[PDB]
């Protein structure tokens, strides 16, 4: 392709870790800062972060990687510490590159608000849908905030990974809710296994409670 | 008696880092300095940060020149007047200054947070009638490519 | 990639029928071309309007309205017919204006794939939940394409006031499923109340089904 022309300079998207990343100490939490219409003749970018306000110096440095419109996509991802984020601390992207007039900075934490604890229900298939070969096994997480979540199942101490999650949705007092939805053979639920829902949220003891639902 | 004063080409005294600007001596002090050039008009290339302050300037012939304050600023856009107090009936002429004249397109100039003109192409905004209602601060906007670009504001008065 | 942006004048959005009026023969569908950044300089909007290609009239084009911004906003409602735009028929809205090198050209249409008929299945409170003063009643829709829909909680022949719905999610048969929470005073529930969800898609018969759920 072409080059585009690019009259603006680069753009930058700051993104937050994973929800589950902040929850599970054993996981590393990342924020992700993103420069986009890099061009080809001015492609070097600088980044500065700053928590707090105060710089820190541990961020890694990405490769440029060539997009098919011809720009270069590059990014910096720094590592978090999980109570920071979580008590709200603000990451600070700076991105300088010659294209542009001043620096870019941009700024991202955990949503405000207090927190509120997700009520986790399981729900079993409908009797209609028993006459399928696959079931629907339902998990309904409502009432959190925010809206920074992780949902996954589980059987006999195995992941169960035939599943899909919706966005989380704004109910009407404020707080957030979803559905995941887990697909497994009729025949599994006949035999009387137990499934279960895992929901990881922050504002949950341990960060973490799990639901189960089987064959009654 | 012969004092001296100096003027811009262009006449905006704010301008952006790596616009030309052209000082006029009707010797030059930068600041309350010298220069490597006592021509008669000293020219700046590419402005940058440093390039602000106070220039006044002095001839063979005449004394020392009243006080010139040239603002340098960073940014995409810079509003830019000729001076930012204004007597009724006067005309006040805008500019919506885009950093190396970077084509700029959908362009607003507003007034205390209001939309006032809209241009599909930058042009300047300009007022040939002051009136009382004019007074406020005002900043202009537009597109760069994709990107929707502001400028500070700058406060205007208009007096009777 | 050939993509080098207009650049300076007047923007033209089109706006495809809600779902629920292409689906119900006492609503009226419509098509809606939006154009904005109209300046008091050129002012003068000419709307053309195509149907698979061929230009009809009868478009109801409204006065313009100046913005906040000072510029002007001008609109363009198409009155769409019902099996038209199921049908698939292509939506074309052409913008004219002095300050446009060219004029405008916008098209949509449905999406386009095989239809797939929702399952629909109403799933009670969870136990646990019936601990609460109020218990959620759940609306499982299922296997549908394409993802337009509409979905309601209806109860003795009124809408429920406290129903939220997830957008549809794609399902890995490339079919979309939802979910609709419906929120009611638990006393409702226990007292034998009859809920019902409603659902409307291009594939139903009479694009309409219902499910009920209570105690
Ligand atoms: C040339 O080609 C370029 C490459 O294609 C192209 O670059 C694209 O430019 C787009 C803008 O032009 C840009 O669009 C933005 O996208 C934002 C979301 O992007 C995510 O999701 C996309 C798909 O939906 C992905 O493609 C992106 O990669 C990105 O995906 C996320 O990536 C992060 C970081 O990797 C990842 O998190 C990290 O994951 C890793 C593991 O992978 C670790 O776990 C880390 O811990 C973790 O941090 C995410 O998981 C991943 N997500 C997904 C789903 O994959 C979107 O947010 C932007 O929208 C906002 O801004 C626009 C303004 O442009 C607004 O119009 C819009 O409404 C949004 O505004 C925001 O709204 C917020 C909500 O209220 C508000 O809070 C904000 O304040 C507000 N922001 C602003 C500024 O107003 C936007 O659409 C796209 O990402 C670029 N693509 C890529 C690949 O980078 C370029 O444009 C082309 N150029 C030309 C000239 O043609
Ligand atoms: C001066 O002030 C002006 C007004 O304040 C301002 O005008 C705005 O300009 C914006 C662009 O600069 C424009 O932004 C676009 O918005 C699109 C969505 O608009 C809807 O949603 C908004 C909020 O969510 C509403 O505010 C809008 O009014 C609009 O709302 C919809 O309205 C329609 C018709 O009225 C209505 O449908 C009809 O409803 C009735 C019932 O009432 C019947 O049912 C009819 O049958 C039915 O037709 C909807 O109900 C209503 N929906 C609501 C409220 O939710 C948005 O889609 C655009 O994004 C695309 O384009 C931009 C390019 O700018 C891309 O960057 C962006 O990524 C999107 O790109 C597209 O993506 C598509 C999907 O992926 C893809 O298909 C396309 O290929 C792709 N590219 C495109 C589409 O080109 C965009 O954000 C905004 O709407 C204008 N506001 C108004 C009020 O008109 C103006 O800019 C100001 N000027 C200056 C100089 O400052
Ligand atoms: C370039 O960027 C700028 C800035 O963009 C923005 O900032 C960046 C960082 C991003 O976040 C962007 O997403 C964000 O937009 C763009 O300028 C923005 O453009 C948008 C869209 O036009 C504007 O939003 C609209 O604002 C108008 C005007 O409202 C003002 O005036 C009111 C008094 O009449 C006042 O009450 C308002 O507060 C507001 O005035 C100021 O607003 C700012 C907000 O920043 C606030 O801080 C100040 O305190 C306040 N005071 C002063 C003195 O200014 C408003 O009318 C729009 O609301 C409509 O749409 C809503 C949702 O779309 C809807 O809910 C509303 O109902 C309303 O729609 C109509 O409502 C009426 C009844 O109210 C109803 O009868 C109609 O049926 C209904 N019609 C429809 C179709 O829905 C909307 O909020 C931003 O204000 C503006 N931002 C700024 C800072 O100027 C710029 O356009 C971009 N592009 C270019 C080329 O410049
Ligand atoms: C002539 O005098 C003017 C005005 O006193 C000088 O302008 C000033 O220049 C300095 C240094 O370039 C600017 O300092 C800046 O400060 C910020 C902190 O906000 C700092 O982060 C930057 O790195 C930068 O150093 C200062 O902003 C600026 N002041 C004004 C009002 O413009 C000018 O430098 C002098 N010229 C010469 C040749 O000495």
């Amino acid at each position: 392709c072409p080059a585009p022309e690019l009259l603006g300079g680069p753009s930058v998207f700051l993104f937050p870790p994973k929800p589950k990343d902040t929850l599970m100490i054993s996981r590393t939490p990342e924020v992700t800062c993103v420069v986009v219409d890099v061009s080809h003749e001015d492609p070097e970018v600088k980044f500065n972060w700053y928590v707090d306000g105060v710089e820190v110096h541990n961020a890694k440095t990405k490769p440029r990687e060539e997009q098919y419109n011809s720009t270069y996509r590059v990014v910096s991802v720094l590592t978090v510490l999980h109570q920071d984020w979580l008590n709200g601390k603000e990451y600070k992207c700076k991105v300088s590159n010659k294209a542009l007039p001043a620096p870019i900075e941009k700024t991202i934490s955990k949503a405000k608000g207090q927190p509120r604890e997700p009520q986790v229900y399981t729900l079993p298939p409908s009797r209609d849908e028993l006459t399928k070969n696959q079931v629907s096994l339902t998990c309904l997480v409502k009432g959190f905030y925010p809206s920074d979540i992780a949902v996954e199942w589980e059987s006999n101490g195995q992941p169960e990974n035939n599943y899909k999650t919706t966005p989380p949705v704004l109910d009407s007092d404020g707080s957030f809710f979803l559905y995941s939805k887990l697909t497994v053979d009729k025949s599994r639920w006949q035999q009387g296994n137990v499934f279960s829902c895992s929901v990881m949220h922050e504002a949950l003891h341990n960060h973490y409670t799990q639901k189960s639902l089987s064959l009654s | 008696l012969p004092k001296a004063v100096v003027f811009l080409e262009p006449q905006w005294y704010r301008v952006l880092e790596k616009d030309s600007v052209t000082l006029k001596c009707q010797q030059w002090f930068h600041n309350e300095s010298l220069i490597s050039s006592q021509a008669s008009s000293y020219f700046i290339d590419a402005a940058t940060v440093d390039d602000s302050g106070e220039y006044r300037c002095q001839t063979q012939l005449s004394t020392l020149s009243d006080p010139v304050q040239l603002e340098v600023h960073i940014g995409w856009l810079l509003l830019q007047a000729p001076r930012w107090v204004f007597k009724e009936e006067d005309p006040i002429h805008l500019r919506c200054h885009s950093w190396k004249n970077t084509a700029l397109h959908k362009v607003t100039y507003l007034q205390n947070g209001k939309g006032r003109k809209y241009f599909h192409h930058n042009s300047d905004f300009y007022i040939p009638k002051a009136t009382l209602k004019d007074s406020g601060s005002y900043f202009c906007r537009g597109l760069v490519g994709s990107k929707n670009v502001s400028s500070e504001t700058v406060q205007i008065t208009i007096t009777q």
